[PDB]
């Protein structure tokens, strides 16, 4: 109905993601757990999101990033920065990317926030993303983890390829990894 | 301020308990200064748990209070002070569902747990209140329980006398240490479960009807 679609669909084009290995170090800014397909970071930090293809996409393709958040109850629900940071790229968009042609979105009927930049060739191309929120930031996500959805899409805005990662953006990252890592190892 | 920013809504406000606060590792809020926000928008509020308004709980986080259960149990939402900081400031309605608080600290789960819609998880129930508190116990969990949709309280007074307890009409016994033995003895021969107030406690954290025995503080006499 709205809940945009959050579908692994690799495409033509043999879309994949993939991530830089770091530690599970107590001083790691964003660190990547293969086990649970989720990225730990530091509130506005380098996120390195690599894209990988089999066949080059045509010039004119584009990358979107997209949150939702994980669970059902919470879905529809659009995500968005908390009142306080919005207070200090649109102040209201919680994924950023330094580096570009940066373009943010604010889908007029979904009320969606998302950002796009140009599809470049690489070997991968890497992307770099900043969360601007902490993941229990009140008022914000509120301790509501979230999916970051990316998107291959055409010049004009079609489904060429898609997928996913979980995120949770707090203090410690390599603390937080290991833990909900642990936490997986028996209930 | 608008003068209208609130209107429509009605107000619960709590305060976490000391025991609440204390249980740390396991501007500050202000009922009355939050209050005078609330008004000035022509917020209602309500002193106490009760179709014409929205209502609301506010607090500072997860507590352990009358209201909080009552709320947990009636799906009034449990909404974060700050909801009010950031709708005064910005002077227009936040979304209060990106400010709920959380259900509570869960025994089972061993953290604290979010809060999810759920439903009323004691529908149906019939249950029998024994404490010889008329009513920090008797009186107070009657109501919770019965707006978290049970089917029916019988109260009993632990020093009072059994002369019309038909024990076996009900689906579980809620009482505490002060429980007269004779209850306890029957309960067994009618296989009825008997737990503690922490067992309803939990139901309403947990937001679904849990193990009647799946923890030890759910028995009747788990002092200290
Ligand atoms: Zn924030």
């Amino acid at each position: 109905s709205s809940v945009p679609s959050q579908k692994t669909y690799q495409g033509s084009y043999g879309f994949r993601l993939g991530f830089l290995h770091s530690g599970t170090a107590k001083s790691v800014t964003c660190t990547y757990s293969p086990a649970l397909n989720k990225m730990f970071c530091q509130l506005a930090k380098t996120c390195p999101v690599q894209l990988w293809v089999d066949s080059t996409p045509p010039p004119g393709t584009r990358v979107r990033a997209m949150a939702i958040y994980k669970q059902s109850q919470h879905m529809t629900e659009v995500v968005r920065r908390c009142p306080h940071h919005e207070r200090c790229a649109p102040p209201q968009h919680l994924i950023r990317v330094e580096g570009l042609r940066v373009e943010y979105l604010d889908d007029r009927n979904t009320f969606r926030h998302s950002v796009v930049v140009p599809y470049e060739p690489p070997e991968c191309t890497t992307i770099h993303y900043n969360y601007m929120c902490n993941s229990s930031c009140m008022g914000g996500m509120n301790r509501r983890p979230i999916l970051t959805i990316i998107t291959l899409e055409d010049s004009s805005g079609n489904l060429l390829g898609r997928n996913s990662f979980e995120v949770r953006v707090c203090a410690c990252p390599g603390r937080d990894r290991r833990t909900e890592e642990e936490n997986l190892r028996k209930k | 301020l608008n003068k209208t920013l609130f209107l429509g809504y009605a107000f619960l406000l709590t305060m976490a308990t000391t025991s609440d606060k204390l249980a740390s590792r396991s501007p500050p809020f202000n009922k009355q200064y939050t209050e005078s926000q609330l008004r000035a928008g022509a917020g209602y509020i309500l002193e106490d748990f009760n179709t014409a308004y929205q209502c609301l709980l506010i607090a500072d986080q997860h507590c352990r209070t009358r209201k909080y259960f009552l709320c947990l149990a009636s799906g009034i939402p449990c909404v974060s002070h700050v909801w009010v900081h950031d709708s005064c400031h910005a002077n227009q309605l936040q979304n209060y569902r990106n400010y709920l608080l959380p259900a509570g600290y869960s025994l089972e789960e061993q953290r604290i747990l979010d809060w999810q819609p759920r439903e009323n998880p004691f529908q149906n129930l019939k249950v029998l209140l024994v404490s010889d508190q008329q009513q920090n116990f008797l009186e107070l969990w009657s109501e919770i329980l019965m707006t978290g949709g049970a089917a029916s309280v019988k109260q009993h007074h632990s020093s009072a006398h059994n002369k019309d307890i038909a024990l076996g009409v009900f689906d579980v016994v809620v009482t505490d240490p002060s429980c007269p033995a004779s209850v306890l003895k029957c309960a067994e021969a009618l296989q009825l479960p008997v737990v503690s107030q922490e067992w309803v406690i939990q139901c309403l954290i947990v937001g679904e009807r849990i193990g009647f025995k799946q923890h030890p503080k759910y028995k009747h006499d788990y002092v200290s």
